[PDB]
RNA sequence: GUUUAUUAAAAACACAGCACUGUGCAAACACGAAAGUGGACGUAUACGGUGUGACGCCUGCCCGGUGCCGGAAGGUUAAU
RNA sequence: CUUGAGUCUCGUAGAGGGGGGUAGAAUUCCAGGUGUAGCGGUGAAAUGCGUAGAGAUCUGGAGGAAUACCGGUGGCGAAGGCGGCCCCCUGGACGAAGACUGACGCUCAGGUGCGAAAGCGUGGGGAGCAAACAGGAUUAGAUACCCUGGUAGUCCACGCCGUAAACGAUGUCGACUUGGAGGUUGUGCCCUUGAGGCGUGGCUUCCGGAGCUAACGCGUUAAGUCGACCGCCUGGGGAGUAC
RNA sequence: AGGAGGUAAAAUUCUUCA
């Protein structure tokens, strides 16, 4: 089914868990995987690995369109937010553009508080 | 803050002459104009403290200068406060 | 923030994070909100930069 | 009487119309004794980020010294006219002229 | 505006007026009045259906637009009539051709508005227009189900309703109640809220304050007897049933909804 | 500096991303340093100067 | 204020108020085999049911049983 | 009479205050397209959410509140307190000279006004956050710390409350007394001929003298050295309570 | 060398007079 050459890779790596997305250039979302869904539960996904192995999890399901080259949009810190776009480039794909998109407000809404540990 | 035409207005029916306008008669003139001017500032808004004080502290103000030229010559207040109209 | 690489070369070469957001400004506004709290914190970090 | 900045961006389908807008303006300020050191018109300029859809907006420079008064009720005219997009005027400091 | 009476006598310090100043004072609009009866609960048949109905004062009708046809002519609020029938006020406007009309005068409206409707109308309270040129989220009130019959949605006072959806040729309202239906778009509508709000603000005061309005006194099933209402009688204040009416229906909570006909038309029930 | 509109002033001012830059790097003067942002802020408003480089 | 007309006029009932819940219109509900009508020529700040009963301070603990509001793998299961 | 204290001319800087608009990002809710068994969360899990299609992703819309970067022992105000941008209205402070009034001054019981947050009354609104409360964990016990939800409240108009570690824990005003390093705001002079050079005021920060103090420290803005006036304390608990 | 980020989870109590 279809047969796509330009996507977009949606990663988004947080301090749980990294979901990665292969889109195409409209936003559709062709395939996913989280590292959380390959297995690793808690501070076993919280790894910069969890993401890796999870890239290659969302790779071996899209290059089914034949995805040749495919931007990468950052969004959310922790782990996995480097490692990712490394899997990718191993993974065959031709590696385009690298844009952040993490939600930065201009201080509006007020963050939570209970953290004393 | 009262325009300069105002003030230079009012300096040249109270005092002698021009630049007299340290004349205790000229300086309660002219106090009591923005007292009347602010009167409708305040009477719009009616949240504004802070320049509240200023008003209050202006009237304070020819309040203690009324009772220095009440203290020297007389006649020269009572032909103020019939003339500027206040008192009561 | 964003990078437009040659040809010649895969690798990252993005250390323009480190000097910029990442978590410069995003860690700050993350936790608690302080608020007149951060003046001592400053105060005392421009007290140390002194010697 | 005091300065005014003003410097507004027409909608780039109501570019004709815009060259009427400098008339009634101009017009409405001199009628009362108002007065005019300088008037730009850039034109169809470029925009910085996508506003209210579209690219590249059409943009109007302006300086006029009229009073508190007829330039207050000015933007009133500029929110009611869906054809311009921004609007803003600025401080006074005495007049100016060329630059930009 | 709402005034709260002072302890003058019992009955009467527990009063919270809700007056209004920019209301007409006398007789309404002749042209535009009728009959109007008053019923008391009960239908052809004399026997009372609906119970609590009964008393009140005289009341007439109001001649009211909601479909409002009067298109590319504009019209303006010459002023603002109390409409005892429902709970918001009409604005008898007067269009260029010399017909008048009455409506549900929106909250910014005025003495003095220039108001149209049509598929031109400008987007502006006091209008009327079908939905699909109206932009989403613009909250609009006196809704229609139907291309033609009239607004029937949102007509109380205080109320109103958003439009926040699209999609083919219809559009999801969120009614006042929490609930999204969904309506086609070629149904009229008119921007802006609808009559006062300060009518939930109301606490009547006394009994007679809520006779002369149309509503009789209330009895309770378990003051009743068995025989007359299923909570039974007792013999000291007693229960032991279940909150059902005097007919044997489940309460508090008993859901009783049955349509399958405009189900399709919903998205999400209220909650 | 001295102004908003001369942006060809104001563009070497501001880093890649669009923050203005500190007195620090520039070296700029204090006086100078607040009517220096002040004229960004008015610029950035009539769309001049990018808030930020995401667009 | 109302009530056992004709042994009980009371702490009973009603009561403004408050709360829960049902109801998106050809409403729920009710009178009716049906039509139709009432509810309402009203539209959730509406209406019906229930409970309590101005106001002031407040209204805790408990979901097994009996109901109500949902979900659901498996099991049993009518007509045919 | 003029040096105190004021007025007047011109000019300069500012999150000072009040009112009316406006813009962007993000979060939440909602809708459409694509997509599918996970999502979410923690130290580890779970409650919760999802086959009525979530999360993720793309586009659009509404709403509330707060204004990233700038931003700093930086600025303003009597204190509390005060941060996007623009308009309108408005207080005070300060500087360069000259002129004018001529002690018109300082403080001040009563009294009066203002006065964070929280709370309360009559309404509206309500994204997020979040007492109480509800449901999961931790634990010997958990009416808490942790997690999932969440009302009042926070927001706005008006009317009250007038309470704080409301502090610089130092009342206000005036005069005098060795200095050094910076911030910030005017102004005079000089090939403006260096982005500066050479001086003079207001305000502010750190350190440091004498001196002062029990010590800590403060230290030209004093708790130093003096003067004026008001308030207040006389062991702690009782009690910021009782009448 | 200057700067930024990351980096700890809970775990009580111990008579009186010298």
């Amino acid at each position: 089914r279809k047969q796509v050459s330009d996507g977009v890779a949606h990663i988004h790596a947080s301090f749980n868990n990294t979901i990665v997305t292969i889109t195409d250039r409209q936003g559709n979302a062709l395939g996913w995987a989280t590292a959380g869904g390959s297995g690793f539960r808690g501070s076993r996904k919280s790894t910069p690995f969890a993401a890796q192995v999870a890239a290659e999890r969302c790779a071996d399901a899209v290059k089914e369109y034949g995805i040749k080259n495919l931007e990468v949009m950052v969004k959310g810190p922790g782990p996995g937010r480097e490692s990712t776009i490394r899997a990718l480039n191993a993974a065959g794909f031709r590696i385009t553009n690298i844009t952040d998109v993490t939600p930065i407000p201009h201080n509006g809404c007020r963050p939570p508080k209970k953290r004393r540990v | 803050s009262l325009s300069t035409e105002a003030t230079a207005k009012i300096v040249s029916e109270f005092g002698r002459d021009a630049n007299d306008t340290g004349s205790t008669e000229v300086q309660v003139a002219l106090l009591t104009a923005q007292i009347n001017h602010l009167q409708g500032h305040f009477a719009e808004h009616k949240k504004d403290h802070h320049s509240r004080r200023g008003l209050l502290r202006m009237v304070s103000q020819r309040r203690k200068l009324l009772d220095y030229l009440k203290r020297k010559d007389v006649a020269r207040y009572t032909q103020l406060i019939e003339r500027l109209g206040l008192r009561r | 923030i964003k990078v437009r690489e040659n040809e010649p070369f895969d690798v990252a070469l993005r250390r323009f994070k480190r000097s910029c957001e990442k978590a410069g400004v995003l860690a700050e506004v993350r936790r608690r909100e302080f608020y007149e709290k951060p003046t001592t914190e400053r105060k005392r970090a421009k007290a140390s930069a002194v010697k | 009487m005091r300065h005014y900045e003003i410097v507004f961006m027409v909608h780039p389908d109501q570019s004709e119309q815009v060259p009427g807008m400098i008339e009634r303006y101009t017009a409405a300020i001199t009628g009362a004794e108002g007065k005019i050191h300088r008037l730009e018109d850039w034109g169809r300029r470029q925009l910085a980020y996508p506003i209210n859809k579209l690219h590249k907006a059409h943009y109007v420079l302006m300086n006029v010294e009229a009073p508190q008064e007829v330039i207050d009720e000015l933007e009133t005219t500029f929110r009611f006219n869906d054809a311009v997009i921004r609007s803003m005027v600025m401080r006074t400091k005495h007049a100016v002229t060329e630059a930009s | 505006a709402v005034v709260k009476c002072k302890p003058t006598s019992p009955g009467r310090r527990h009063v919270v007026k809700v007056v209004n100043p920019e209301l007409h004072k006398g007789k309404p609009f002749a042209p535009l009045l009728e009959k109007n009866s008053k019923s008391g609960g009960r239908n052809n048949n004399g026997r009372i259906t609906t119970r609590h109905i009964g008393g009140g004062h005289k009341q007439a009708y109001r001649i009211v637009d909601f479909k409002r046809n009067k298109d590319g002519i504009p019209a303006v609020v010459e002023r603002l009539e109390y409409d005892p029938n429902r709970s918001a006020n009409i604005a008898l406007v007067l269009y260029k051709d010399g017909e008048r009309r009455y409506i549900l005068a929106p909250k910014g409206l005025k003495a003095g508005d220039q108001i149209q409707s049509g598929v031109d109308a400008a987007i502006k309270p006091g209008n009327t227009l079908p939905m699909r040129n109206i932009p989403v989220g613009s909250t609009v009130h006196n809704v229609e189900m139907k291309p033609g019959k009239g607004g029937q949605l949102a007509r109380s006072a205080g109320t109103y309703v958003q439009i926040v959806a699209r999609d083919g040729a219809y559009v999801t309202l969120r009614l006042r109640s929490g609930e999204m239906r969904k309506v086609e778009a070629d149904c009229r509508a008119t921007l802006g809220e609808v009559g006062n709000a300060e009518h939930m603000l109301r606490v009547l005061g006394k009994a007679g304050a809520a006779r002369w309005r149309g509503v009789r006194p209330t009895v309770r099933g378990t003051a009743m007897n068995p025989v007359d209402h299923p909570h039974g009688g007792g013999e000291g204040r007693n229960f032991g049933k279940h909150p059902v009416t005097p007919w044997g229906v489940q309460t508090k909570g008993k859901k009783t909804r049955s349509n399958k006909r405009t189900d399709k038309f919903i998205v999400r029930r209220r909650s | 500096e001295i102004d908003y509109k001369d942006i060809a002033t104001l563009k070497n001012y501001i880093t890649e991303s669009g923050k203005i830059v500190p007195s620090r790097i520039t070296g700029t003067r204090a006086k100078y340093q607040r009517q220096l942002a002040r004229a960004i802020k008015r610029a950035r408003y009539l769309s001049l100067l990018p808030y930020t480089d995401r667009h």
